[PDB]
């Protein structure tokens, strides 16, 4: 191109250089390349000198100058879409309705909600995200999703007015109770929405079924359906962020590096896991084979605002955790307590997106993207504090690539493909600790409806299960910020354990976390770890062993 | 005092970090890696902001405060000091007058040149600021490489500069982020190491014999003194080398680099070359490479490789896709890539280095950018390098060209003639860029015309008298003195004349003629010599048979001679099977013969004497001499060597190669007296001397095997000949014994090598010894009367002295060509290019001019042992076996195995008992491990070809290396081997670098030893002793 054309006569200083004249011929080097790219650059095109060096000419060479970023499909993409591995887990359960399997919340705003304008908002919204419209073909005794070409039955709107009766909040978790229970998952909308009339002002209803909607897509999903109506009230043209790779490409392109060299390299870890984690078992009060989502209870904790303030912003610094590192060993502590078992095997969810496909963007794809991996926790030196609290941080910096791998070597890869790994092991207990709740208020022209109900997106989400749903884990256990004090919520089946045993675990967990965050605040030493110091497979004494020598030569 | 707060960060080291980590703690006793920029610049500076300046750089910059440690580590790491202000001196020198001033300033350069860094204590940069003047400042800047490439000093420096203004005008820093050298670590550790390991054991597949250059000595010691020579090719030359390059469509560097690559094939006899090449590893993969401050040089090995007919164009093709080719692969640490080669430690031995843009001039132009008070006045570099040669070349509008050089191992000559080589070189491919690689002349005209000269100073006149006319003229000076001599029987001059004359009259009246081949089967009886001096005075050429050789060679030689008529004795008439007349030379009617002088009925120049080589071929070749050939050896003997008239010499050799009938002739005709060898006596040695002394012999003739063996058994030490004055000797590369350099001196015998191909003649090179001094393998000597000796490359150019080449040999000893199959001496005897109207032939022999102009001997082409990936005198080898009391007589040889690789075995003859580790212990007390044979064989006696020399077809195959037991003593001492290598339990015996140990693990396996057990071994012990047999003086 033109561009070349000039970018080799600023470099190479020799005038009219022609379609192909010879870059050599024309006197180039081994180094001018470099400046030819570096020129180039400017551009935002990419070329390697592997190319302007081996195909001299420049009619030759325009065969590989490729844009800095990609531009992905602002329109429509459609077709089959391979099961994540999430997906399949979650067709692997085999719940009673899966159709009741949901996300949800409920919206507000001060002067409400026009219908008519947040129905046009919710037409362009749902046709720029792709997923959201796929359904799930109930058939030839599998399934396989397919993803929607704009048309009709996008979204299942419902509008209410609740004045005539003075328990809205009553009458709004009766209907809203209606629409979790009718996702016609062979073809029908996943999205539903609905809007609820006050004397206060209007109520806002979304939900969406949890195959196509994560916490962080509905972060994305907030801030998308802000802008777009704040679009829809100012009267302009409606258009919105530049589409990332959409769900379809994602799925795509992990189907396809599920199988890469990358992933299998990771198999001897998940092996060890899964080899030492063979003889775990939470010991329970009550025996019994499964449960019922009617038969969980919740119980919360919760921290001062001047424990949650030292536990954010001064206890990282003892030893360089992130906030996951100290809740995760209080954790252990609380079951060493508890259960005195020796070891006890924690889940978490990850947001996945870990940048595992080098070429991949998605940054603004919306998706059930969670990737689930298991840890394992040692409980047996927990006397010395500091060094179990490393023990635990070094722990969860061994994890290979944050856990995205090990559900698509559970789910996804190719079954020869995958080792010895048994994947046996279940999650009797699971950890996650969410951010702030400004992933929900990260815009200030709407907030979230006061009649909230049971219609939160976390696990204190009431209504977004059918209460006939399998138990699929007997602890689950939460945390938050909401108005500066860190919760834990413990939710467990009933008829597995009895209330008084997760008030124990429960008070552990408090004075274990508190004692680790005054623990970390006293200690004025930042004490590293081998993780800290960009050197593959250091080790405590090899660390220390350094920093002695260290102290022996200056 | 230290807190682990100050510690930033931890790395492994890059491949050339370990690399110069490695040349640290290996030259620690007198190490110096160190680059010193010397900066004097003018105007108004103030020393304060410069020294801010460069506090502020040092922050800026991680890898100004890293610090290597390796002491007890598993592994060199990286560490990066959070901050570490850096010496800055400053010297108000401007009290001091001109010549102190100047004084002082030296004396601290040269002093800095020397103050090592400790790659650990010490910060790794320097300053000093020298005020020589109100205006003038010199800046002395020194830093380790490892730190950075030197030319990063560009961006260094532009930093500087930056800083500096931004100071002194109180203005932010507009510089734009650090490119983190992380980046690059990271990047290296993501990168497919094997496929790189794999296309380095590709690019090195066939690669044979080690480049060399002509080395002064042997490095006995480390005595290493900088030297520089510099030139330069005119205007036109390096514009026209342009031209090529641009239309050959490579860069002038590839042409640069294929030219060195002619002149190391010229200078190595060789197509295929090997030498490092210094590339900016650097990858354009790397956002922001360009402007990385680090280190990234990296040495790879770059390889021209030449077919026989390939042109100076299609090199250049050639090597530009091999260096396409290898810029994905080079940032592999050349370490790793040793092991990818047979030659192991050897691969790279010098470097050629191209500098496209220096670091001076752009550090000398880029400071005109800033307003600032001073301007870059004057500039210099200094660094240290361990290469023996370094080859700079930089492409200014007259190409420049720099050899760094250590002169303890290259002479100021070499060098210089290397320099007009390159030159001459260049000059040919740039006039014709398609010229033959075979036709690109390394010569000037005055080497031309001195090597041409070499040839003229032999020059002679000599009468060219016939051979029998020579002998006429002769024997009537002595007519009574007894001329042969046999068992008790013998011959005047007169007897021999007038027989010889009768035969004559015979084979005349029988048809011989000038046309006329005579058969001789006579059996080294007296009528022997009667028979050639008949058949010659009769006019025609004598095809001297031995009586025992196979009746097949018999038959093969008269058919193929088209011999007319045979010469026998009664009984060994018989063996002449073939339908033709075999006349007794016993025969009255010839005894009738008129015995007065028969004429010499012949021209100057016609033949006179048949013999048959072996060879490539199964049928010898009949190859003939002129009357000249031998006319001009007899004049140039009696002139310039130490035969005598009054002389007695046996004639002992086998009656039918070049050498035997020389020694008749040269006897003959200076009137001595000529015994005639019992066959018999011709094997059993313990008569020989005997019959030396009743018979007070004087001039023996005597092959080069005989030298090598029969003087070196004990037993016959006692027996040797007091009366011998003149051995005279030829057939192979000599082999001076020890004992025969003692059985030498106390008799003061002359002994003379004589180099001669057949088809020459006898000879045509001697050198001859009195006794003052012997080399074991002494030269070939200088050329004899009216010939030249030639060293032609394949393209028949003179090639340089010193250098091994094809030996041509030229002059009046050049015969008319191979008598029958004569098509095949088109493809050897030719026109002299040089001399045109002489004759040329070409012996397959390497040759070389020594410096004092003897001639210097290299085998025969064919058999290039070069074994290992090294070259192998099997002269040195058998030097070392013969010299031993226990070897008789030993010839070490190149096998090949069953696979096709040749290996080296000793045929060894044992006086008395060893056994192989022995002798191999005794060969590694003296030669190389390339050079020690892989297996060893004993027999009862080489087998000689009946000329004597050895045969190499008699000989047994081998049957069934560094391999040795199981002994460990300690294995604590040996399982950090066990780790570090791998491989496998470990013998005591084994050597580290054989078992696949390289440069970077030896300081791994020091740390460990230093760490478990606490002892300080240097890097250089594991190099001396590099087996675990060495820690003995570290605990006894
Ligand atoms: P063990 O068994 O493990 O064995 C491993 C060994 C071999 C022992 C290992 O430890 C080892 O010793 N390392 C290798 C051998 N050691 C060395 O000493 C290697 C070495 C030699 C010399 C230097 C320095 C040089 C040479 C660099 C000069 O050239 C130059 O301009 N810089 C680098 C080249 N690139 C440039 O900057 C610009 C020049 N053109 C180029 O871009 C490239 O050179 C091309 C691409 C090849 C040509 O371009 P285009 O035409 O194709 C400059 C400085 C001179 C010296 C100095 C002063 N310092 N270092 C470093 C290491
Ligand atoms: N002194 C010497 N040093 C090294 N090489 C020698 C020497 N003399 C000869 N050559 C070798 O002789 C070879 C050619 O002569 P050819 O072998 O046909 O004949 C013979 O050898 C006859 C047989 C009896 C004695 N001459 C040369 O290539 C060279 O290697």
């Amino acid at each position: 191109e033109s561009i070349l054309v000039s970018i080799w006569q600023n470099v190479l200083g020799i005038e009219k250089i022609g379609i192909r004249d010879n870059f050599y011929s024309l006197g180039g080097d081994s180094i001018q390349a470099i400046q030819v790219v570096a020129r180039l650059h400017s551009y935002q095109l990419k070329l390697e000198t592997k190319d302007l060096l081996n195909y001299p000419t420049i009619e030759q060479v325009a065969l590989f100058v490729k844009s800095t970023t990609r531009k992905s499909d602002q329109g429509i993409i459609a077709g089959n879409v391979p099961l994540t591995p999430i997906q399949k887990w979650f067709f692997g359960k085999n719940f009673t309705n899966t159709g009741h399997w949901n996300q949800s919340s409920v919206l507000y705003r001060p002067e409400g909600f026009d219908p008519k304008v947040i129905q046009s908002v919710m037409d362009k919204i749902i046709e720029h995200h792709d997923a959201l419209r796929m359904v799930y073909q109930h058939e030839n005794g599998n399934v396989v999703q397919h993803n929607r070409g704009l048309g009709g039955q996008l979204y299942d709107f419902f509008s209410y007015n609740l004045t005539a009766q003075p328990d809205v909040q009553q009458a709004i978790e009766a209907e809203t109770q209606r629409l979790h229970s009718s996702m016609n998952l062979q073809e029908g909308p996943l999205v539903k929405v609905a809007l609820f009339q006050t004397l206060h002002g209007d109520h806002l209803f979304l939900a969406i079924h949890h195959l196509v909607v994560d916490g962080i897509s509905w972060r994305i999903l907030f801030e998308d359906l802000a802008t777009g109506y704040a679009q829809a009230l100012a009267g302009q043209a409606i258009s919105l962020p530049e589409k990332t790779d959409s769900f379809q490409s994602w799925s795509q392109w992990l189907q396809e590096y599920a199988n890469e060299a990358d992933l299998l390299s990771e198999i001897p870890y998940w092996e060890s896991l899964e080899s030492q984690a063979k003889n775990v078992s939470l010991p329970k009060d009550y025996e019994v084979t499964d449960c019922k989502q009617k038969s969980v209870r919740n119980m919360r904790i919760r921290l001062h605002p001047e424990e949650t303030e030292q536990l954010l912003k001064h206890a990282n610094q003892a030893y360089q955790t992130e906030i996951n590192d100290l809740l995760l060993a209080a954790l252990g502590l609380a079951f060493a307590e508890w259960s005195k078992l020796a070891q006890i095997v924690i889940h978490l969810e990850g947001h996945g997106r870990e940048d595992i496909i080098e070429q991949a963007n998605v940054a603004r794809t919306v998706g059930w993207f969670t990737s689930q991996y298991p840890v394992l926790l040692d409980l047996k030196q927990t006397a010395p504090l500091s060094d179990y609290i490393k023990l635990t941080k070094e722990n969860m910096r061994k994890i290979p690539r944050k856990g995205i791998g090990y559900d698509i070597l559970k789910h996804v890869t190719l079954p020869e493909n995958r080792g010895s790994l048994s994947f046996r092991v279940q999650p009797e207990v699971t950890f996650n600790y969410l951010g702030q709740f400004d992933a929900d208020m990260r815009t200030e022209l709407f907030t979230r409806s006061p009649y909230s109900g049971g219609n939160t997106l976390g696990a204190d989400g009431k209504n977004n299960l059918s209460p006939e749903s399998e138990v699929y884990t007997a602890l689950n256990i939460t945390g938050l910020i909401e108005g500066g004090e860190l919760v834990l919520t413990f939710s467990y089946s009933s008829e597995q354990y009895r209330e008084e045993s997760i008030q124990q675990l429960s008070q552990s967990y408090q004075k274990h976390l508190l004692a680790i965050i005054a623990h970390c605040t006293e200690k004025k030493e930042v004490e590293r770890t081998p993780s800290d110091f960009s050197v593959k497979g250091l080790q405590m004494e090899e660390m220390d062993d350094i920093f002695e020598l260290l102290a022996n030569r200056l | 005092v230290f807190s682990k707060e100050q510690v930033q960060d931890m790395y492994a080291l890059t491949p050339m970090q370990e690399g110069m980590l490695f040349h640290a703690l290996l030259d620690q006793e007198h190490n110096s890696h160190l680059v010193q920029m010397s900066i004097s610049l003018q105007g108004d500076l103030d020393v304060g902001l410069f020294t801010d300046s460069l506090h502020v750089l040092v922050e800026r910059y991680d890898v100004f405060r890293t610090l290597f440690l390796y002491e007890k580590l598993k592994q060199p790491l990286q560490v990066v000091l959070k901050q570490r202000p850096i010496p800055i001196e400053f010297y108000d020198l401007s009290a001091c007058d001109e010549s102190e001033k100047q004084l002082r300033y030296t004396q601290y350069k040269r002093a800095d040149q020397e103050r090592t860094f400790h790659l650990a204590k010490d910060p790794l940069m320097r300053v000093a600021l020298f005020q020589m003047s109100q205006h003038d400042y010199q800046v002395i800047w020194s830093f380790h490489h490892i730190l950075m490439d030197g030319w990063c000093f560009s961006i260094i420096f532009d930093d500087l500069l930056a800083i500096y203004l931004s100071l002194q005008n109180k203005t932010a820093l507009s510089l734009e982020p650090v490119q983190p050298y992380s980046r690059f670590i990271n990047w290296l550790e993501k990168q497919n190491k094997q496929a790189a390991l794999n296309y380095w054991s590709d690019y090195l597949e066939a690669y044979e014999q080690k480049t060399t250059l002509p080395k002064k000595e042997a490095a006995f010691a480390k005595a290493f003194q900088p030297t520089q020579y510099r030139f330069s090719l005119n205007r036109t030359l390096t514009k026209q080398l342009g031209t090529i390059a641009s239309q050959n469509q490579v860069t002038l560097s590839t042409v640069i680099q294929t030219i060195w690559g002619v002149l190391l094939q010229k200078y190595n006899a060789a197509h295929d070359v090997l030498f490092g090449s210094v590339v900016s590893g650097r990858p354009t993969d790397i956002v922001g490479i360009d402007k990385m401050v680090g280190l990234f040089i990296n040495t790879i090995p770059f390889r021209v490789q030449a077919k026989a007919g390939q042109t100076f164009s299609e090199l250049l093709q050639a090597v530009h896709k091999r260096t396409l080719q290898s810029q994905p692969y080079e940032h592999v640490p050349l370490y790793d890539i040793q092991t990818q080669s047979v030659l192991k430690q050897e691969l790279i031995d010098h470097l050629l280095v191209i500098e496209n843009y220096p670091l001076v001039e752009a550090l000398q132009k880029k400071a005109l950018n800033q307003q600032i008070g001073f301007t870059i006045t004057a500039v210099e570099m200094f660094e240290p390098t361990n290469y023996d040669l370094t080859v700079m070349v930089m492409p200014k509008e007259e190409l420049a060209f720099r050899f760094d050089y250590n002169a303890a191992l290259f002479d100021e000559q070499v060098v210089q003639k290397l320099a007009g080589h390159l030159q001459q070189i260049a000059d040919c491919v740039a006039n014709n860029s398609g010229v033959e690689l075979c036709q690109i002349p390394l010569l000037t005209e005055a080497e031309t015309s001195q090597l041409l000269a070499k040839r003229t100073e032999t020059a002679a006149d000599y009468p060219a008298a016939t051979m029998h006319e020579l002998f006429s003229r002769q024997a009537e000076k002595t007519p009574e003195q007894v001329a042969v001599v046999f068992a008790d029987q013998h011959l005047t001059y007169r007897e021999l004349d007038e027989k010889s004359n009768q035969l004559a009259r015979f084979l005349r009246k029988k048809g011989i003629g000038t046309g006329s081949l005579v058969g001789t089967l006579l059996d080294r009886s007296l009528d022997m010599i009667v028979g050639i001096l008949g058949v010659l005075k009769a006019g025609g050429a004598f095809v001297p048979i031995d009586p025992e050789l196979p009746a097949e060679r018999i038959a093969y030689m008269l058919t193929h001679s088209r011999v007319p008529l045979v010469v026998t004795q009664n009984h060994l008439r018989a063996k002449v099977t073939t339908p033709t007349e075999t006349i007794d030379i016993n025969t009255a009617v010839i005894g009738e013969e008129s015995r007065a002088p028969i004429e010499s009925l012949n021209q100057p120049h016609d033949l006179f004497y048949i013999i048959y080589t072996s060879g490539t071929t199964g049928q010898p070749k009949g190859v003939m001499l002129e009357h000249r050939n031998m006319a001009n050896l007899m004049h140039f003997t009696f002139d310039q060597t130490n035969i005598a008239f009054h002389e007695k010499v046996l004639q002992y050799t086998t009656c039918s190669f070049d050498v035997c009938y020389q020694e008749i002739f040269s006897t003959l005709l200076s009137g001595g007296q000529l015994y005639l060898i019992t066959n018999e006596l011709r094997r059993h040695v313990e008569k020989l001397f005997a019959f030396i002394q009743e018979k007070q012999i004087s001039i023996l003739s005597l092959p080069v095997s005989f030298l090598k063996f029969i003087f070196n058994e004990q037993d016959y030490a006692q027996s040797f000949p007091r009366c011998v004055k003149h051995i005279i000797t030829a057939g192979e590369q000599l082999v001076v014994t020890h004992e025969l350099q003692k059985y030498l001196r106390q008799h003061r015998v002359f002994l003379h090598n004589h180099y001669g191909p057949s088809e020459t003649h006898v000879v045509t090179t001697c050198t001859m010894d009195p006794g003052q001094a012997i080399p074991e393998l002494p030269p070939i000597g200088k050329p004899i009367s009216n010939t030249g000796i030639y060293i032609l490359d394949e393209g028949l150019q003179l090639k340089p002295e010193g250098i091994v080449g094809e030996l041509y040999i030229s002059g009046a000893n050049v015969g008319r060509g191979y008598l029958h199959q004569p098509e095949l001496t088109a493809e050897k005897f030719l026109d002299n290019p040089y001399q045109p109207g002489e004759r040329m032939y070409r012996t397959g022999d390497l040759a070389r001019w020594l410096p004092d102009g003897q001639l210097e001997f290299l085998g025969r082409i064919d058999h290039q042992v070069k074994i290992r990936g090294h070259r192998i005198e099997l002269g040195e080898i058998e030097s070392r076996l013969l010299n031993h009391p226990a070897i008789k007589e030993a010839v070490v040889i190149d096998r090949a195995d069953e696979t096709g690789g040749k290996f080296l075995c000793a045929y060894v003859v044992l006086q008395k008992a060893l056994s192989d580790e022995e002798m191999r212990a005794y060969l590694a007390q003296a030669l190389p491990e390339y050079m020690i044979p892989s297996f060893f064989v004993t027999l009862e006696r080489i087998p000689v070809t009946p000329n004597g020399k050895t045969d190499r077809r008699a000989l047994p195959k081998p049957e069934g290396d560094y391999v040795a037991p199981t002994t460990e003593l300690e294995q604590k001492l040996v399982a950090i081997w066990e780790q570090i290598l791998g491989v496998s339990p470990i013998g005591i015996q084994d050597h580290f670098f054989t078992l696949g140990g390289h440069s970077l693990k030896a300081i791994q396996l020091i740390s460990r030893i230093q760490k478990e057990c606490q002892a300080d071994v240097p890097l250089r012990v594991l190099f001396e002793q590099p087996t675990i047999q060495a820690l003995a003086a570290y605990v006894e």
